[PDB]
């Protein structure tokens, strides 16, 4: 009961990207009620492994932070997207091409051109101007927010409980912004 | 297990948390539904005569 | 004793709407690529 | 078990897709079209489908 708890699994928010408040795992339980002593000490020996795998997974994978389910993620702790700088091939450098038309030759069609020998091409940055904050994606929620195994559950002062397990709770208001 | 109303269906939508539509990421010819029976007109998606 | 017929003014619709007709599941239009022909205009039913 | 890798493409691919003729020949007995079937570098076929 208190010692081998069925772990609190989270729920994903697709819109905000935050954690949608966790819930007790109620869809993987064995029905050990029809079992004598040689198996109900084996079933409890199984849950005591997934409550130890989930603690040796929470250290390898999750970011060490204070506020689990934070409302506003920082910039550096969110996966960014930095592709290669987009190498743009400029076709015809017009520093000597506008002289060709002013000589009288109208151009058409379209090295790269025969009248000019040179061909410059520029590169430019392909990332965003500012990195992204406020909300993690789906694969970040695959990575972080492993099911939190909560031992000796709800055993303390008010406010000392995990208040974000309530799937209605604002993390920076100490309150449900309810119907108003 | 002997059913006889198998033909009375149209669009079947499956959406997790009401915002990720599940055919996958726009995997079909309409990104938010499984079209059982396009009755009316329009494209010629109708196969199997 | 005569009396004049009542007039109307049969023009087109305001802003030509309904000529293209939108928001029909089926009989909707596409804007696709040549190399793939995947639709980028699917028209949902409940959107005027 | 299912093979958990090597089936799923996280990029938004497409299970099925119609193509459009880029010509036509309305001969009184014949009717000729040519197509432009092409893939995005990672989509093999069987062409019997």
């Amino acid at each position: 009961s208190k010692e081998i708890p069925t772990p609190y699994m989270w729920s994903y928010q697709p819109q905000m990207g935050l954690a949608a408040g966790a819930s007790q795992d109620y869809s993987s339980r064995m029905n050990w009620l029809s079992a004598g002593p040689h198996m109900i000490g084996r079933v409890n020996g199984i849950r005591a492994t997934r409550n130890q795998i989930l603690l040796e997974q929470a250290a390898l994978t999750s970011t060490p932070r204070s506020q689990l389910n934070p409302p506003n993620w920082p910039a550096v702790q969110v996966y960014q997207e930095n592709p290669a700088p987009t190498t743009v091939l400029l076709p015809r450098d017009a520093e000597a091409e506008v002289q060709m038309t002013n000589s009288g030759a109208q151009l058409a069609g379209g090295g790269r051109s025969s009248f000019t020998p040179r061909q410059a091409y520029l590169t430019l940055q392909s990332s965003s101007s500012q990195p992204r904050s406020g909300g993690i994606g789906t694969l970040q929620f695959v990575e972080e927010f492993v099911p939190s195994v909560y031992f000796n559950p709800f055993s303390g002062a008010p406010g000392l409980y995990p208040d974000d397990f309530i799937p209605n709770y604002d993390a920076v208001s100490e309150s449900v912004d309810g119907y108003d | 297990g002997t059913f006889y109303l198998n033909h009375t269906f149209k669009k079947v939508s499956i959406m997790f948390d009401s915002s990720v539509s599940w055919p996958g990421n726009d995997r079909l010819l309409t990104p938010n539904e499984f079209e059982i029976k396009r009755t009316v007109d329009g494209e010629g998606y109708n196969v199997a005569q | 004793q005569a009396a004049p017929n009542r007039p109307n003014y049969i023009g087109f619709r305001d802003n030509f709407i309904g000529l293209m007709y939108y928001n029909s599941t089926g009989n909707m239009g596409v804007l696709a690529g040549q190399a793939s022909q995947l639709n980028a205009v699917v028209d949902l039913q409940d959107r005027n | 078990v299912a093979p958990t890798h090597d089936v799923t493409t996280d990029r938004s691919q497409r299970l099925t897709l119609r193509f459009v003729p880029v010509d036509r020949e309305d001969t009184a007995y014949s009717y000729k079209v040519r197509f432009t079937l092409a893939v995005g570098d990672n989509r093999v076929l069987d062409m019997a489908s």
